[PDB]
């Protein structure tokens, strides 16, 4: 496909979001879910603050969401064990404060040892499990902080190109009513197309991988130009259009 | 020659008085000017003095009394069939209504005023 | 900055024992408006007084000082301390003020009067304030449009069908409180056969009440009602036999226009107990403001009193009519305010003429001093006003917009701001 | 206090929010947390659409958050058992609520219901929280201002900073000067304010003179307090009442 | 409609074997700008060509047609098909464009030129100023300001990996365990920094091949820490034969070929017997297949991305983005400052039609006399002037303040609405 | 001959009224030839301002500036403040048609400072 690896998506989610649900066990044996703010180290292992003490079962699971343009919410769940030396404690107590800008009690600092990460693409999805090695090694997407800002700018200032991308880059069988842009990463970007028939999500790839903000804008301007030349008939559309769509329910 | 020269004198005198904020001293000037204009039987000069009276009342806060004199210049113009000062009349009346706090009524008069600016 | 404010005592915030002290009859409406406009920060005023609310709609210069002054007027008129009024005061500002008066005119704010008495009263207020200088145009404009909203809700939604009125709830409350053993078989009595009185008898009949005794001044009025509803037996008695009727009634509905109570404790004490079928309790339901029943007749063991405040008990899944009527209120409330914003450019239209005159006069005087005349003077004056008029006509025309189109209205106000910046009109 | 019961807040959260975390146990015995959309009936009982199965251990916990003006995030957690509705008339009752809440359709093969046993309730993160009996929860009613709370708050914070500042002088006994003050939330009994100052950052609870039942009730009550506060500061009338003293750091 | 567009091939999107086909020498800069303006949708043009980028700055009426006309010109000047150019072209529009040239002048992007060569070239581009209108010149002139502003407020330049610097580093990344007999062909601005960054690594002796002997002797006395010996181009193939790694920087077609290196001895067994041809000169001097030789490997300027990457070079980078952001949004503020100018011309045109018509309708009712006509005309123009002065004054705005600029543009919009200046 | 000046002077404005700049340009040339010959500074600026205006319609903006610059010279040579303000506007009008918004802006800034007096 043209989408980044699920291990990279989980890392991206962990870098952008700051609110998650800490699922744990009770003495009664019942599962319990509590909201909690969290931070992420350089490896990807989550760091959180609790008001409770370390119990006898240390195994827990941290579920984190990321809403994208209020259309799709990719989410992941770190499954592992939680527990409390001052070596790696002074380091994590600094990263937390650097993320939130707030003070932090070192008596309630916990670390969830990643065993595996479940990774979903949206709600009501199956998701693919990710090994703690593939997750630890994967790097967050380099366009994460600029994604929402660029996506929103495109949706308002280049709507002419978004509709035009639906005519020359994807092989659809219906008329376009409305089409907004959902997200954007190093490999490409997703679109949501509306029609009198129904609504789907398409993934249009970049010509080549993007590394920074200037690259994404340059890639978009290149695709916008070609898409314009095709519709205006100045050059042939010498490529295979995107055919893979995806059902969704709005 | 003698009466006409007396008219123009007191006429511009009032405008001098209106130029600074002494309307009570101004109202007196146009009051004479109107009386002199009527005896001279000059419709053109009569509506000029009539306008001063209305403007002076507006400065005293006597807006409703001012409308009466601004409506006089309309009656003179309609009787003489000359459209000179009609555009100002509808505007002045709307100015008075604006100060009375009745903007809906004023707006309708301005609407007439705007249509006459063409002219 | 002038704002439309509504101040007063609603049934939801102030008790009837407090509101009745501020109940202004139609006769004193012109006086009340006169006094209110006598205040400094109050330009226009109107008084809306029903058994559910005592509300004063005013047009204020300052929405803080204006309220303070009106609240003081309420205290000096009612005798109630200002502090005690503030603990029960109802207060809304502009867009919320116009929203409220519409919801009242549409009968959305429960309860209703029944048979369209709310709308009939608003027309009467507008009719009476036609001669009143205090009644202004801004208040008249709001009230007149409120009648439109009323007529729209009456015609576009039959919400009035199942709507609970004061009289309706009076019957419902009576059958609710008296023991479940023959709520209708109990002896009924209604004092005052006016608009409120007819609706009591009507709803009694709609619950199976076959016979009702009605006390009233004019017998012709009662006979006019009997000839209207043959489904119920109506017996007429004069006021002379009032206590005689209450003594032979299990429940007494009182609606009249008497400022002083018709029942005091002393008299109800002399009355026998009610039928043992209802426990010997005589239920005085009072749907009048001021009340027709004294406030200590309930102290009698064989007598219980209910005011309009007590109609709140169970006041219905057909509430879709309420939402359909809210469509009308929202449609007109957000359209009336747009019409008001249309008039904000009027003072700017005035200042722009004044700015133009100062230039036109000055330039002509410097021209005439540096200049035989006759017809030439009238021609140069025509040039002087001709250049100005055609120059102003552009901006002037684009300051005037009315007629909805929120987008054109928005541009119209930006035109004003620009003329303020370019010519320094407001500065 | 002047704040509504924890049993009522949880009902308010369940009505406003639509997204939660379903904490559940697996065959492995590990707690698992996945995102899930839900709806609420007249009893407060949550109904959700889940794609996971089964689990054979029906013990679960649903965690739901509610962010208020991006300052405070009250959250509750329903603990109970998940099972099918009953494959009868009580299924069509749920398919209608899901269709009315979201306006979308529903796959009925995926309709699960959490049998409420007890509910946890917290005012914000890192808070201990209070358990709520399922009897108190079912009986408690949602706040009558829930659907207008967010809108009315933003309108106040944007049009009424003068009055908000003035409330910090005449309604609360603060032992410092106020730098900034935003409005957090507003419910039937009153409203919460967050005061920023070099001394600290605290949340105060200023109660209404009497309970409010509607939108008109809240605006009239606010305008009434706004009037009194103005008369006090302008010294046209005395302040004959006891100022609020209780604060709370965050 | 008008847009400032930047088009071209950067080191991050196109390989060196593709860019060198478009490396336009300084001599042909006026000709390149002349040809580009020969296009319909191109008013102004400028060419920025360094060893890491080929960029074309233009003033386009339509940007979709403007880019196309230029992309074709790039093909008609390189021989590379338009289809292939689009697969490697770099393209930013407006404030993304104005920012990019600022990020280049500040040495923020990619490997740097060194010794302010990057900033010196932009000054040189501006010095070559003939007909390159006032908008492109305006952007470049302001880029010089940003370039020197970053130079003086942030010495980020003193620790940045430069092309010549990375050439020395990459050389040590491929070479084992120096010393190890370095040789540099061509003693220029690049050649200097190659030796300078070579001396700072513990190099005892360096062989330098160059045309001018006087040029080399001037370099030896400036940096007395490393032994520098001179040999002319005649012994270029001989010096390379007595070196383990050859640095080539000149302004030449390739100097070393396939079978010219096959005839060379193997390198010392102390470094693995391999020769490193590091080519930082563009177009290249080595290539295009010398690496086919067993004892020789070629490294282009593209391979300099592999090394290096360590601390404050990202703190200084953020301190320069502060400078860039400041001047970039200040330059666009200056471009928006002039948007009201056409409106001012149209308002005079509107005012004149009324002033003329009312004066012409006046003289028809008035002939006599000499000194009166000049009095009735001054009145006519007196009313108009004092009426226009308000709006006119509030259309001309400059300096900063996001309020005065915002309000001025809204004034233009209103005058357009009120007087119907759109038509 | 003095009557021939005013004759062709107002004649040129007619062609400018009916968008014929070529026939209008010729008439103002003759008018200038007479205005200089009669030696009247006031009449000279008239034909000169007319010439520049007629050139703007032909697209000859750069040429037009020269004649709009003459009226600036006539005024300075006569110490006269007549016709100067219109010149600064007319010159700025030309630069605006050339796509050069900065010189036009500077020449418009000067134009504003004169509308006062």
């Amino acid at each position: 496909t043209h989408k980044p690896f699920p291990a990279e998506v989980s890392r991206s989610i962990m870098e952008l979001s700051s609110v998650g649900t800490l699922s744990t066990l009770t003495h009664d044996g019942w599962p319990l879910g509590v909201g909690v703010r969290f931070a992420v180290d350089k490896d990807g292992t989550p760091v959180l603050c609790l008001n409770r003490s370390v119990s006898p079962d240390k195994r827990s699971a941290l579920h984190v969401q990321l809403e994208q343009c209020g259309l799709r919410t990719p989410q992941c769940t770190i499954q592992g064990s939680i527990g409390r030396d001052d070596t790696v404690l002074k380091r994590l107590s600094a990263t937390w404060r650097e993320k939130f800008g707030e003070e932090v009690k070192e008596d309630s600092l916990y670390v969830v040892a990643v065993d595996r990460v479940l990774q979903m693409e949206d709600f009501m999805e199956d998701g693919i499990w990710v090994a703690s090695s593939d997750y630890k090694n994967a790097s967050p997407d380099p366009l994460r902080d600029i994604a929402e800002d660029i996506v929103n700018q495109i949706n308002a200032n280049n709507m002419e190109d978004i509709f035009r991308f639906c005519n020359v880059y994807v092989d659809l069988d219906f008329v376009v009513s409305e089409t907004k842009m959902i997200w954007m990463d190093r490999l490409g970007f997703d679109l949501r197309v509306w029609s009198p028939r129904g609504v789907y999500d398409v993934r249009i790839p970049f010509p080549m991988e993007v590394t920074d903000e200037k690259g994404a804008k340059s890639s978009f301007n290149g695709m916008s130009q070609l898409a314009w030349e095709v519709e205006k008939s100045y050059c042939p559309a010498d490529f295979n259009k995107v055919k893979l769509l995806k059902q969704v329910v709005g | 020659e003698p009466k006409k020269q007396e008219l123009i004198s007191k006429l511009k005198t009032g405008k001098t008085f209106l130029r600074n904020q002494e309307p009570e001293k101004a109202y007196t000037e146009f009051k004479i000017a109107l009386e002199l204009a009527q005896s001279l039987k000059d419709p053109t000069e009569e509506k000029k003095a009539a306008r001063g009276l209305g403007a002076s009342l507006q400065r005293q806060g006597k807006y409703r009394e001012a409308i009466q004199y601004h409506s006089m210049v309309l009656a003179i113009s309609k009787r003489e069939s000359e459209d000179s000062g009609i555009t100002e009349a509808y505007g002045a009346i709307a100015d008075c209504y604006t100060e009375l706090g009745d903007l809906e009524k004023a707006g309708k008069f301005y609407d007439t005023y705007i249509a006459r600016l063409e002219t | 900055r002038s704002s439309i404010v509504v101040i007063g005592l609603s049934i939801h915030t102030a008790p009837v024992e407090m509101r009745e002290k501020l109940a202004i009859p139609e006769a004193e409406w012109p006086r009340a408006i006169a006094e209110l406009c006598g205040l400094n920060h109050i330009e226009e005023a109107a008084v809306l007084s029903t058994c559910n609310r005592m509300e004063i709609y005013v047009l204020a210069l300052s929405q803080h000082r204006g309220v303070k002054e009106v609240t003081e007027w309420m205290s000096k008129t009612s005798g109630i301390p200002v502090s005690e009024i503030c603990q029960h005061r109802f207060l809304l500002y502009n867009k919320d003020a116009t929203q409220h008066i519409f919801e009242v005119s549409a009968g959305l704010d429960s309860l209703v009067l029944g048979e369209g008495q709310i709308l009939a009263q608003v027309k009467q207020v507008v009719k009476v304030g036609q001669g009143v200088n205090g009644f202004g145009r801004n208040i008249s404009g709001l009230f007149k449009h409120a009648i439109t909203v009323g007529k729209r809700v009456r015609t576009e939604t039959n919400i009035a069908s199942g709507a609970v009125s004061v009289s309706s709830a009076a019957v419902e409350l009576a059958l609710m409180k008296l023991p479940q053993s023959s709520n209708v078989s109990a002896r009924m009595c209604v004092i005052g056969a006016g608009k409120m009185g007819k609706l009591v008898i009507k709803h009694l009949m709609a619950k199976g009440c076959t016979k009702v005794v009605v006390v009233n001044r004019s017998e012709e009025r009662v006979s006019a009602i009997r000839e209207e509803m043959p489904g119920i037996e109506i017996i007429y008695r004069p006021l002379d036999e009032m206590l005689a009727c209450a003594s032979e009634a299990d429940v007494v509905f009182t609606s009249t226009a008497s400022e002083t109570p018709l029942f005091l404790k002393e008299h109800v004490e002399n009355l026998p107990q009610a039928s043992p079928e209802v426990g010997g309790l005589r239920h005085f339901v009072d749907i009048s403001v001021p009340r027709n029943v004294g406030s200590c007749v309930g102290e009698v063991e064989t007598a219980r009193v209910y005011n309009v405040d007590d109609l709140k008990e169970v006041v219905e899944d057909r509430m879709r009519k309420a939402m359909e009527a809210q469509t009308i209120i929202t449609e007109e409330s957000t359209q009336f305010e747009a019409w008001r914003d249309s008039l904000e450019t009027v003072p700017t239209i005035k200042k722009l003429r004044a700015y133009a005159e100062r230039i036109r006069v000055a330039e002509l005087e410097k021209c005439m001093s540096k200049m035989i005349n006759k017809k030439t003077t009238r021609a140069v004056d025509d040039l002087s006003r001709g250049i100005v008029n055609r120059f102003l006509h552009g901006p002037m025309q684009h300051l005037r917009c009315d007629g909805s189109d929120s987008r054109t209205l928005s541009e119209t106000l930006e035109n004003m701001h620009a003329l303020n910046r370019m010519y320094g009109l407001e500065k």
